[PDB]
């Protein structure tokens, strides 16, 4: 990043996690939303129009981020995470999504996911004879209460 | 044709508390030195003055406005007191500079900003005790006014002598103490009040309380209309009840009146300036324009930045238009549309090709006057 | 623009802003809408049809314009703008969207966005290994109370 | 015309960190040996120098690069604190080279590259204690300026005398110690700050943080922009507010001021060179040129010229233009196209047939001025 001209590229998205999500394919659905509000009023006892107040500022939204593990293997890392929550333990954890530069030693952007994050879904891919380009991917859905840069 | 392109238009000399702020210059006992001019409320004023016990008018004028509207004032100690020459006009409550020590009197002006009104509670009082009569007082009033005129945004409030006939004020104002300018106001009558340190009565000037009249008006409704019907909340009575012939006598000469009404109380009634210029006869207009100037100047930080860039002209038009249209959509302008009520222009013809540092030329129509 | 025949081209859209949105990819969702009204009546006590009055004129609509920054970099300009609003300060600002001619010194069209404009969203792109043509774009959503040519 | 040919012209005797690195001359509580000028961050600085226990100005001016924009800076120790002579104009804040020993002083920095600014925080530390005659001072400031002029790519930070009015600075500037040079600048008012080792206040010269601003400014925009409106972060207050009637006298003679602005805080406003030459009046212009020179000279660094040949001229012309076109593409230069924005020439008319030893003559045009 010697010039203002480059932008971060999909070089090496990776994750800080205590659960061994060691190798991944991709990360998606990541966003930051502040909810707005809208009120319309009539003006102060005179011949002018009403006003629109859109400078009102309600709280911050929460969501979840899709995580795709390349595929099934013999190591049931995500399966146990979901089992602990189904069993009733508040088995949540902090996570860190990292964006990395062309020269990988440079790691400028990180997003902190709240300690209350947890897994609600595990989804299997389709298994069909002869598909060839279908390679048993797994989709993990994690709820993120709060995301901070 | 007041300034708009710059606080300084020949030389690039150019490189909170609230608007209801006034400064008072006068004497006090056991008070902080004149150098540390303070911005205070009443509790603080008393800590810096005492409970009216020095017998000086600052306590009454500060207590006067403070009990009306307003949030703060600048206290000028100037000088001290005798037990139970500080009173002389030059050595303190006058045109003091101190080789820019700006420690005393009117020397604090220019050095100190965020003041819209100034007054001198005690000078119009040393006329007897120290025999400070005639030009000795006129000289101080001329100074207070001159400083306001030099700064460009300040209004001086001054007093007439304490005991006189309506004919006498007319002569005093027309023959011995006329001022003729856009920076000052005077009300004829003196007010009956009191001083709890000694007793239930005391003669005081139409000063201090008046600062609190504009402060309430401007902070609760705005500077759209003059506070010409407001109640002098702390008045006990008036020295003289002005009659119709007296009101007719003062009106055309620019003297404002305070009068008592039968179930309406003691109110300020006149609304004119001490000036012969028709354009600036009313206080409401003079205040309206100073208000707009404070907002426009604080809004522009673009003092030293590519003095040749034209894109700046576009940025200027943008900010100015947004501010004035917002005022149009409220009660500021007398018209049906900004097209017939407000004007702004900033282009190559207003900022000549030479590209002198004296750029930032913006032509504006306030409501009709050109600025 | 020597002839009536040319039209403005996507030469150089750019923006007046105090927040350092120095380099951009694109601007979208820009429109001007006056709301209409529709009333139907029966005619004046005679053998003629009713009428449709569509000359009624309600107030002016407000919206937001999508802004796309080429991509993530180490300079967190937009992130702080959204943080200030989430924190509760009415951190709004005036903006100017400029349309530029083939000969760029000619800058004939500008749109003023009201001083109350503010950022409600920051959205990340997808991060997937090997995508190559996916280059970590960021989407900024700004609410514009009033737009004037 | 600044060199457009070489690091040295008559003899080819010759056969990064960025603009934020600067150097400071003064005394340490403790410190390392004084000769090996070191460059570092606050974190290591304090470990070697001491936690303000010596009562020296370096202890505070160092923050200019740590409580403001910065990275690291070079420190010349001179000597350390007495337990529980250096105040002379000869040692320390002096050209104290030691006869080619690079001893503590302007001379000790001659062998060190990558320094954009030089300050001397302890010159006036003993102004009163050491009886530092205006001469003892003037001689040092002249030595500092000369150092900077000789190195050619760094500038001097000049301190005003400790405590005097506006009149008195107009005086030394015009009558007793003007310096008139494109390599130096001065700010006037002194800044109040605190000292955590013992209490709430100390007075410091308008340096340190003032220089911290240059580092901040360069990160925000191009060096071509002037920090003509920037916050002196870490400042508490100023000794004096300098009014427009004073700005009118000081800016025309090259004295920069810092003011407390009503709603903006303590900011640097003046941005002039302490020079009589109209070409170099603006600080950001002088800096733009030093900026371009450092980068272009490092870039085209070839050693020992082989054969004077057009093929080298072609390589050079192509590289200089490739470098400069970005200043045009970006907002740093003026003009509708590269054609007007900049000029590069290197051919047989800059490098004539005599071809004696070094050739490599490249003529360049910035905006109006030519190198």
């Amino acid at each position: 990043m010697s010039l203002p001209k480059p932008e971060d590229v999909l070089v090496a998205p990776n994750f800080g996690i205590q659960i061994d999500g060691v190798m991944v394919e991709y990360l998606n659905s990541v966003s930051n939303l502040q909810i707005e509000q809208d009120v319309i009023r009539y003006q102060q006892n005179q011949g002018t129009t009403g006003r629109n107040n859109v400078t009102l500022m309600p709280g911050v939204a929460k969501d979840g981020s899709v995580q795709v593990e390349r595929g099934m293997s013999q190591s049931s890392v995500f399966t146990q995470w979901i089992n602990d929550s189904m069993a009733g333990r508040m088995a949540t954890a902090r996570k860190n999504a990292t964006i990395i530069v062309m020269d990988y030693e440079d790691n400028p952007v990180k997003r902190w996911n709240l300690r209350n994050a947890w897994c609600s879904k595990v989804v299997a891919g389709t298994l069909k004879a002869g598909d060839t380009n279908a390679l048993t991917e797994t989709i993990t859905i994690v709820f993120e209460e709060l995301v901070v840069e | 044709m007041p300034s708009y392109l710059s606080p300084g238009v020949y030389v690039e000399e150019v490189a909170g508390v609230g608007t209801s702020v006034a400064a008072f210059v006068g004497l006090a006992p056991t008070g902080p030195l004149n150098e540390p001019t303070l911005v205070t409320n009443w509790t603080q004023y008393v800590a810096a003055f005492g409970d009216f016990t020095g017998g000086y008018y600052l306590a009454h004028s500060v207590y006067g406005f403070f009990n009306n509207g307003g949030s703060a004032a600048y206290v000028v100690r100037v000088g001290g007191s005798a037990e139970d020459q500080a009173e002389s006009a030059h050595p303190g409550p006058a045109q003091y500079l101190g080789d820019s020590s700006d420690r005393t009197g009117f020397g604090g002006l220019e050095a100190i900003d965020e003041i819209s009104m100034v007054a001198v509670p005690d000078l119009m009082a040393a006329y007897q005790r120290g025999a400070i009569d005639l030009e000795a007082v006129k000289a101080v009033q001329l100074g207070l006014i001159a400083h306001c005129e030099l700064m460009g945004d300040r209004v001086a409030i001054i007093d007439p002598p304490p005991n006189q006939n309506a004919r006498q004020i007319r002569v005093w104002r027309q023959e011995t103490a006329g001022y003729d300018s856009k920076y000052a106001a005077l009300y004829y009558p003196w007010i009956k009040s009191f001083d709890p340190a000694t007793g239930q009565s005391r003669l005081v000037p139409p000063s201090g309380h008046v600062a609190g009249i504009w402060a309430r008006n401007d902070s609760e409704r705005g500077v759209h209309k003059a506070p010409a019907n407001e109640v002098v909340r702390g008045a006990v009575d008036l020295e003289l009840q002005i009659t119709r012939g007296e009101q007719d006598l003062l009106n055309p000469i620019g003297v404002n009146c305070i009068r008592s009404f039968p179930g309406r109380g003691i109110r300020v009634w006149g609304a004119r300036t001490l000036s012969s210029d028709p354009a600036w006869r009313y206080l409401n207009i003079r205040r309206y324009f100073n208000y707009l100037e404070e907002s426009i100047l604080i809004g522009t930080q673009w003092v030293v930045f590519e003095p040749n860039d034209h894109n700046l002209w576009a940025r200027i038009r943008r900010n100015v238009s947004a501010f004035l249209v917002n005022e149009w959509r409220n009660g500021a302008l007398f018209g049906q549309s900004p097209d017939q009520a407000y004007y702004v222009k900033c282009d190559e013809e207003t900022n000549p090709p030479e590209s002198v540092d004296l750029g930032r030329v913006v032509c504006e129509i306030g409501i009709a006057p050109v600025k």
